């Protein structure tokens, strides 16, 4: 049985059916990719399997277990990426990233940002540092997490590519372990056609 | 000349001492803290820029380093 | 992680060595903005003090009231403290009880200086500190469920402003009259029992409604 | 010329510490002799008595703190003016020194007031307006400690002082529509006896040098804040070593 | 076009209405509160509620200025509005406009309410209400660089109301003379004379410094 | 002439240093990308260029008048499309487009919106769409207008795959006739290197 599986999902915004009875149970270690059509639909979905969104019908499941309740767990075992970073303007990016778990000593610390691209600039704040900046502030939480499920809604916006291959070259290394990670980009990624697998809406 | 001739009564000006010695206290204490607060800042920010000497110090020692 | 959210709260709140003066400065500016206009005489102040206090302290948590809900949604931080391994109600008890720390505390410490600025008595600061300590604590926590369903989605028109504003009534009507009984020497333990039980009411009701008020917000 | 060539932080700092330890040699030498002929070697007023020598420690700092605000409006000015940057600073440079002349200020006005008004604070003439120029300080500090960046601060921070260098002979002339109307005081400011006056200007010209040396050596900390990697300071920590 | 930016900040001010209705309520819950808290007795209302009413509409539009600038910057409308094909001390003066005749404007149409609930006489009223007229857009005009100051920062607190109402007290003082001495059936003409020269040199002087400040601030 | 001069923008700022004494000009139909190393520093200098942000040192011409006196010409004849939408959330978008010069009739509405890709939405309001075509509608912008002059800082951001040649026909029929876009991406261009210039920020 897989982790994470959904079953009979529907969603509806303003007489329009995004998607409709959609279901897919994920095995470990893969590399679903949503591939969409329209600008949103995409994001409602990666919205509404973390657990933002009641689904209006059908579930999310996570071993045999729904959202409603084994939330304290399921928590502990994810990891969220927006639109929207996430992160606190004002405060600088070690204590937006120290807000966080581990972060603190040097096992944990001072190289989840730099092998992001962040080298030099780990004191200056947030608000003085560029929107692709402001998102690889947010991107360097995957060095440093112990959660086994990520999903991203759009990383590879405004970041160069030197920092989209340093993040596939770290996604590669938690696809081979026990690890399910859902991500949603307009770019063409570069890597093997037979490691993703395409779970498309379709009406 | 002086006013006052005894030197008891320089601390004692009939009865009204204690509200004018009040007023000596609170002149003395904010112009006192403001300028031990500046002279200590200076001080702390000397220091500050020491240790980041020391800081970029070591990050030289550690260029020879990759270098060698 | 419940103290982490506390201290995260407080150190967005306050940034420089010397910034905390800011909450303490602005209670003055309300103290002696109200006999700017209404005069000088010193009975006629010690008559209304407890209105002058209660404005000023209703103004500053509604001032300072948004940033528990409103803020963080665009920023998006407030959904990965919804996803943090916590559960919410412990969330929203945490950033209103970090809410305090800007207007309440700060409001004990300079209450001496406004009772003396206003006349009074030393039994009048004794009772002024007494219900400032149950009073303060109760506003947050009544404040917050109306910014919680106000930061839902942005379709609603004039209906919302009611649950956040006038649920203030029992609460400053039992205030204000202790306060204004408390001149005059009379027993006043009658009114400090009823507001320290509506502010044990609303601590334990409060986290639990919000939680809720969150979730519908934002779907 | 020389004004010119003053702009340069390095030598700014040069000039000011050359300036520094004179002047605070002659403003404590100064104070010591103001304060001395002041507290000593004097009688009192005949109505209210041995009070009235708290009439030096109010007068000058309360007028200072008036004037150090006009010498803040002259740096403010320049700020807008040519965008001399270097200006900004002697805004923040001045300001907590105000705010701290006018804290004393209210202090010394307030204790002396006890023998006729009985309260320690009562709502008279000259205290609201004191009480006025102390939030305006309040304000120019907040809004210098508020930015993350300095330079948009001190600008603002100009910006924030001419708007009340303009706005403040109104409160000035408005608060003396309470004494007017709304009943009357006595004359607490300068009623004093001409033939001993002179103690009075030397505590004036005494405060003058010590707002000077603070304002100075400040704007020395100020300017060792702002230049933090540029190596005219790492000139200075080697010339330390 | 100035015409046109007066009908957008009406149109984007009127399409929601949660924030309009918090000052509002504000004004009418320090109305409501003041005679229930100090007592019933006629001798003392008639003189403090001049004080009362004009701090009551201070506060209330001190809690109403934050939404003139704040919300611009996170849509990115400031830097077009700034690029515009007109100097920006009008389209600033257009903004305050709007934002006199979306909250200072009700002011005026509650005051025959507001009235009722204190006593008061009819020449009182047109005087107050004059008053109120004279006064809020000078209100609006010395807030407006406070705001423009306050532009790029997060906070949306404290801050603001330091540096607003220092340079609102003079207002504050004439209005409650004036109306104070209009209780009296004196003629008050000249205090009248005194506010519209307020309002004179506020709008010469504050549009032309407020775009100085918001250019600064968003840079 | 050129129409848009540069004259050594010096950007020094903030305890450090941008870039230092480009000098480059523009002259009537040119296609222009400004080069990427980090997030930021192009926007920086896509501020300046715009008029928005004063010079350290250094300044900018149009058609050889400084831009303090020349405000009411320039301002004529740009438009500018960042980071951030431009666009009003509250307001619905065929009154978003409306509020810039002329819309109106048909014959310069919805087609403005039709062409972009934003067809069958046009009085959703903006708070139920998604952030790609709440950016659309600010590229939706550019049919619509009559500047000669375009200054446009990541317009292929969140943009589907249709988005970009349905985008960069409309910036080369704009080209021809004497039209200057100045533009900043991440995303790669199918377009050949002879037709587009490049000025790099130099180190």
């Amino acid at each position: 049985m897989g982790m994470l599986e959904a079953r009979e999902l529907l969603c509806e915004r303003d007489e329009r059916t995004l998607f409709s009875g959609l279901s897919f149970t994920l095995n470990a270690g893969e590399w679903v990719q949503i591939t969409g059509s329209n600008g949103a639909g995409k994001t409602t979905l990666l919205r509404l399997l973390t657990g933002l969104s009641r689904p209006d019908a059908g579930e999310v499941l996570w071993q045999g277990q729904p959202l409603h309740q084994v939330r304290d767990s399921y928590h502990q075992n994810l990891l969220w990426i927006g639109h929207q970073p996430g992160i606190k303007t004002r405060l600088t990016a070690l204590e937006n990233l120290h807000f966080y778990h581990r972060d603190g000593d040097t096992a944990q610390c001072l190289e989840a940002l730099a092998q992001a691209g962040l080298a030099g600039f780990e004191d200056i704040p947030v608000n003085q540092l560029s929107a692709g900046q402001q998102r690889r502030v947010a991107l360097a939480r995957l060095w440093l997490t112990r959660a086994t499920l990520w999903i991203l809604d759009q990383p590879f916006t405004a970041i160069d590519v030197n920092g989209v291959d340093r993040l596939t070259q770290r996604m590669a290394q938690h696809t081979e372990q026990g690890g399910i990670v859902i991500l949603t980009t307009h770019q063409p990624l570069n890597v093997a056609e037979s490691k993703i697998r395409r779970i498309s809406l379709t009406q | 000349t002086p006013a006052f001739a005894s030197w008891n009564e320089f601390f004692a000006m009939g009865g009204y001492a204690f509200f004018v010695w009040l007023a000596v206290v609170m002149t003395v204490i904010p112009l006192v803290v403001l300028v031990v607060h500046s002279v200590m800042q200076h001080r702390a920010i000397l220091r500050g820029v020491a240790q980041q000497r020391a800081r970029e110090a070591r990050l030289r020692a550690a260029q020879q380093q990759e270098a060698a | 992680m419940f103290w982490r959210i506390f201290r995260l709260e407080l150190r967005v709140a306050f940034r420089h060595s010397a910034e905390i003066a800011n909450p303490l400065w602005f209670f003055l500016i309300v103290i002696t903005l109200f006999p700017l206009s209404i005069g000088p005489e010193p009975q006629l102040l010690a008559r209304i003090a407890p209105g002058i206090i209660w404005v000023a302290a209703l103004l500053s948590s509604l001032l300072a009231l948004e940033r528990l809900f409103r803020d963080d949604l665009q920023d998006g931080s407030l959904e990965q403290l919804m996803l943090l391994p916590l559960p919410l109600p412990a969330v929203v008890l945490a950033k209103v009880m970090a809410h305090w720390m800007v207007t309440g505390l700060p409001l004990l410490i300079l209450s001496p200086l406004v009772a003396m600025l206003l006349g009074m008595d030393v039994y009048g600061w004794q009772v002024m500190a007494l219900t400032l300590l149950l009073g303060t604590p109760t506003l947050g926590f009544l404040g917050a469920p109306g910014v919680a369903l106000t930061v839902g989605l942005k379709r609603g028109g004039v209906l919302l402003s009611i649950l956040v504003l006038p649920l203030t009534i029992p609460l400053l009507i039992f205030a204000t009259a202790a306060m204004d009984a408390a001149s005059m020497h009379l027993p006043v333990d009658g009114y400090l029992a009823i507001l320290g039980a509506l502010l044990a009411g609303t601590a334990t009701l409060s986290p639990f409604a919000t939680a809720a008020a969150l979730r519908i917000s934002i779907q | 010329k020389t004004l010119h060539q003053l702009a340069i932080p390095p030598r700014l700092y040069q000039i000011c510490g050359w300036f520094i330890p004179w002047l605070a040699i002659a403003s404590v030498v100064v104070l010591t002799v103001g304060w001395i002929w002041g507290f000593g070697f004097a009688p009192a007023d005949y109505q209210q008595g041995n009070s009235y020598r708290i009439i030096y420690l109010h007068v000058p700092a309360a007028i200072w703190s008036m004037g150090i605000y006009a010498s803040m409006a002259v740096a403010a000015f320049i700020g807008l003016v040519w965008q001399m940057k270097m200006a900004n600073l002697a805004v923040a440079a001045m300001a907590p020194i105000g705010a701290v002349f006018t804290f004393i200020a209210l202090v010394t006005g307030s204790a002396w007031g006890k023998p006729m008004w009985g309260t320690w604070w009562v709502w008279d003439a000259r205290l609201t307006s004191e009480l006025v120029l102390l939030f305006l300080y309040v304000g120019v500090i907040a809004l210098w400690h508020a930015f993350d960046d300095r330079r948009l601060a001190g600008r603002a921070a100009g910006i924030l002082v001419l708007i009340g260098v303009v706005n403040l002979p109104i409160i000035h002339y408005s608060v003396e529509w309470w004494n007017t109307l709304h009943q009357g005081s006595t004359r607490m400011q300068q009623s004093i006896d001409p033939a001993m006056r002179s103690p009075l200007r030397w505590s004036i010209f005494g405060f003058l040098l010590l707002s000077a040396t603070l304002t100075l050596m400040r704007m020395r900390n100020l300017i060792l804040l702002m230049e933090k990697r540029r190596p005219w300071v790492s000139e200075l920590i080697l010339k330390r070593g």
